[PDB]
């Protein structure tokens, strides 16, 4: 049962440079494993058969290197269309592990969120419920804490997040901090807040209405 | 003794047959103890130990052969220590592996005796040329090489530019063919290589087959005769953690009795044990049932025969 | 050309089995050997075994030895894979590749290059629930800022996906169909986007949902308060 | 070629025998590529499909024997494509279902041969009378209907009217009999039917008895040989997933070498598969060892020697 790990579990490489990666087995493979390029929702397209030789309809640019235990992955030309999810896989070992996940990200001016927060409607009052999503949009890189408070008393095992794929033309992230109550519990409460926590937020962004407010 | 004085060479090579594992192939032959099991009785055995095999990096295939650099430089390793220990007088016990091994061991133990014969146990031939080849894998073909017959229809590969060819091919009996490609049965009848396919061995039982094939390598002349066994060679329900099975083959009854006679000539001068890959069993009881059918198989060669064996002592005291 | 297509998006709930088809076309089949591949989403790929075309190989994979079953239908080429005792662990995608039949004929193969297209399968036992989208949108009024988007909800739908546009996708600006996650109550959340600013309140936007597993539509008007 | 031309008659059909399964006969067999495989060698393949059999709703038995109407219209149905695909100039293919085919499968071959010889492979005789039976199963009872000594010693089973008794009992010779009734061990010494037993297969080995199967019916005179193999007559180590499996039987080797030597006279010239059942094995890969075993027995009868096989062009370039 060969663990297969990949060191750089993220990246983010602008179109330019060389983005080289690696995949470390827990034993001799010996010039036996390959390369993918999973796009999101796609198929695994291979990039590197038997680590090198450039299998058949590779484009220019993706040679690499192994034999044998960490093999390197070298994207020269960088190309920015080979922004996918790459992995590793092991063949030559039953169990057949893959890697990891290396997920090449694309580079821009750190971006700000933008933060906003908004209430349940009159209709989820006719059917019972209370949903409070604060939403965060454009922004860059993807880490964002988002804290959730009963007037002030932090909220637990309702807060839910989501993100996207990067964006093809400004390369931002977004996320819903996606949070259901019920309708009980929504008209005991009115200042309900959103606590923001980006890296170019050096201040904790908090974006609060109240309750019947607007 | 003359016989059953065994050098044992190691040879953890994988990379002439796709399914790797095969480097734990001495590993799993040794940790199942056929130094020890050798030594009860009177066999001088003395482990050279496994080979030192290195990587090539830039190994760049052939046409259809791929992975032939290693394949070269391995086999040049071991035809170097195979001729090593038979200077020694020993009998060179080779264990890997695989098949692509087989060139350099039958090469350095041509060195020492170039009138020797080849008793090939294996499902398939092993005769394809690079060209006349479908798989590509070198586990495929290493009798093409070591044929004097077929020289100027093999092109010089990558690694193999030392192989001089050794045997003839009236020197070569196949036992157990089963699985065999339609180029390495054009050689096989071209050639007119006396083989004992499954067919024959079922129409004359085995006790002819070995009679005729004894007869027809040692009846002429007394030579050194060099089993290359396979452990695909027998059925796959005694072998199962092989690297190319094929079903309704040679049985361990079967398998132990060819090597039986071939110790009582007294005329076993080196021999192979391939392909025993301790990874492709679907249970750990599947791989301990081929190493102890490949032990009970060496042991068999080196003087265990079933009827029982004894000193030439007095027990009756 | 080398092919191999799958058929198709099946949700079952604990109960009978996956059994996915594998159409070869191309190369010649009993000559080289299909496997198969799960895919949980935002992890890994986890090979879960293989079967050879040259002669019926099972030769499967750990911690399903048991579970899945594999045949083929060397006929018409097609390779299947059937699970069983199923399990909401099991909410992968699962692919097919192709090793090559490790025999002795067969080409020298170890990488995997017709993929199939993937194939979507969620095992749950939820019901086939229609939509339920629960936005509200000001936009655009002024509250503290200067950029007020607008968005939508998309609530209690089983199983995957909704398609979710803005102004009959004519809005275009913005388009971001948040893609979904499963609730404690085993049913689904997604959500979308345009963004205007604060400086657009003549723009009556309405997300068009359309659940087609439900079949149903949800237009949502909204109007500020 | 001559032989190798091959018209496969399908037929799905379960009312001769108590376990139904094996209307999915043709199905696996031809879902595991029986076509794709015999299409490498030069065999002129044309599938006439899987035979349309009508369920007559009011099957009343017979005295001991069950679903008498429905095996008479399957067999009557079956003699008349049989004599179809042998006025074609083919080799008859059949491939089922259950040894209750093969009342048609060998009339329908005997409408266009008259003078031919059956090779009987099964674990059991096959030849009760509806009166001697006791199973009451008409997959028990195809042999009694064909041989013309019994005419008279058989009632008029409804369905059966059409049968005509087509060959004699010296022109039909079993291999692999270990499950005998005492009746059908009586017809069978009291006609004097040549059968090689488990018995005398022990005894002569799987060589000696094709040899003297061989002598039996082509040694007088040259006439086709319907092979009209059965898959319990194997043994179930190989062949599990069958109805009526009978522990120590023939094994996969002389299996194929039974039809590697009906191959090799020439003079093969209809064929039978019967009782492949694929919902008797306990584990599907015990359907995959029955169903790739009747493969590989088909296409060794169809040129597939295990020697190899190669086109008549050369390689070497």
């Amino acid at each position: 049962e060969i663990v297969m790990t990949q060191s750089p579990a993220t990246l983010s490489l602008s179109p330019g440079e060389r983005a080289t990666l690696s995949c470390r087995a827990s034993q001799s493979v010996s010039s036996y494993l390959a390369w993918y390029q999973q796009k999101p929702g796609q198929a695994p397209r291979l990039l590197i058969y038997d680590a090198s030789n450039r299998a058949t309809g590779i484009p220019a640019r993706f040679s690499g290197s192994g034999s044998g235990t960490d093999f390197t992955l070298t994207i020269s030309s960088l190309e920015p269309e080979d922004f996918a999810v790459y992995y590793c896989q092991q063949h030559s070992l039953l169990p057949r592990t893959f890697g990891g996940g290396t997920k090449v990200e694309i580079k821009r001016a750190d971006a700000a969120p933008t933060v906003s927060i908004f209430p349940p409607s009159s209709e989820q009052l006719t059917s019972g419920g209370a949903s409070v999503v604060c939403f965060l949009n454009n922004f860059y890189p993807k880490d964002i804490n988002v804290k959730w408070k009963i007037d002030g008393s932090e909220r637990q095992n309702g807060v839910l997040n989501s993100w996207t794929d990067q964006d093809s033309k400004d390369s931002t992230y977004s996320m819903s901090s996606t949070l259901t109550l019920t309708k009980d519990e929504y008209e005991r409460h009115n200042s309900y807040t959103c606590e923001a926590t980006h890296k170019t937020s050096t201040s904790p962004i908090v974006k609060s209405f109240n309750r019947n407010e607007c | 003794a003359k016989s059953r004085t065994i050098g044992i060479i190691g040879a953890p090579f994988s990379k002439g047959q796709p399914r790797g594992g095969v480097e734990e192939g001495p590993t799993v032959l040794r940790k199942a103890g056929l130094l020890e099991k050798l030594k009860e009785q009177e066999c001088d055995v003395k482990d050279y130990g496994d080979l030192p095999f290195a990587d090539i990096p830039n190994d760049s295939p052939f046409q259809i052969v791929k992975n032939p650099r290693s394949v070269g430089k391995a086999s040049e390793q071991l035809a170097g220590k195979v001729a090593e220990v038979k200077k020694n007088g020993r009998i060179s016990l080779v264990l890997g592996g695989d098949h692509s091994l087989a060139i350099g061991s039958i090469s350095g133990h041509a060195r020492v005796h170039p009138d020797l014969g080849v008793i090939w146990v294996d499902a398939h031939t092993d005769i394809n040329t690079p060209l006349t080849t479908t798989s590509g894998n070198l586990h495929g073909q290493p009798v093409s090489f070591l044929l004097k017959e077929l020289k100027g229809k093999i092109p010089d590969v990558p690694g193999f530019s030392w192989v001089t060819p050794c045997i003839s091919a009236k020197d070569i009996v196949y036992i157990g063919l089963r699985d065999v490609d339609p180029g390495e049965h054009y050689i096989l009848k071209t050639l007119g290589i006396k083989y004992f396919s499954m067919t024959e061995v079922d129409r004359l039982g085995i006790g002819k087959v070995m009679e005729e094939t004894l007869s027809y390598l040692l009846g002429r002349k007394k030579r050194p005769i060099h089993l290359s066994f396979d452990v695909d060679g027998l059925d796959p329900s005694f072998t199962p953690a092989t690297g190319t099975p094929v079903v309704g083959g040679l049985t361990y009854r079967e398998g132990l009795y060819i090597t039986e006679e071939i110790y009582k000539t007294g005329l076993l001068s080196g021999l192979d044990i391939m392909e025993v890959n301790p990874s492709l069993g679907k249970t750990p009881e599947e791989v301990t049932r081929t190493v102890n059918t490949a032990v009970a198989i060496t042991l068999a060669c080196f003087g265990l025969a079933r009827e029982g064996n004894h000193k030439p002592i007095d027990y009756l005291n | 050309q080398v092919q191999l297509v799958q058929s198709g998006a099946e949700v079952k709930k604990p109960g009978a089995s996956v059994k996915v088809s594998c159409k070869a076309s191309g190369y010649t089949f009993t000559n080289y050997g299909i496997s198969w591949v799960r895919q949980a989403p935002g992890q890994g790929l986890e090979w879960m075994g293989w079967i050879s075309a040259y002669n019926g190989n099972t030769n499967y994979a750990q911690k399903l030895q048991g579970r899945v079953t594999m045949t083929t239908d060397t006929s018409t080429s097609t390779a299947y894979m059937e699970l069983r005792s199923l399990r909401s662990d099991d909410t992968a995608v699962y692919y097919c590749a192709r090793e090559g039949a490790y025999g002795y004929r067969s080409p020298y193969h170890n990488w995997f290059d017709p993929w199939g297209q993937g194939t979507l399968v969620t095992v749950s036992s939820a019901k086939t629930t229609p939509p339920s989208v629960y936005p509200l949108a000001p936009g655009s009024a002024a509250q503290t800022n200067s950029m007020v988007t607008l968005g939508c909800l998309v609530k209690g739908y089983f199983p995957e996906p909704v398609t979710v546009t803005w102004n009959s996708g004519s809005l275009s600006s913005g388009v971001h169909t948040f893609p979904a996650v499963l609730q404690s109550d085993l049913y689904t959340l997604s959500s979308s986007v345009t963004v205007p600013s604060s400086t657009w309140p003549s723009e009556t936007v309405t997300c068009n949902v359309a659940h087609p597993a439900s079949s149903t539509k949800v237009d949502k008007k909204i109007v500020p308060r």
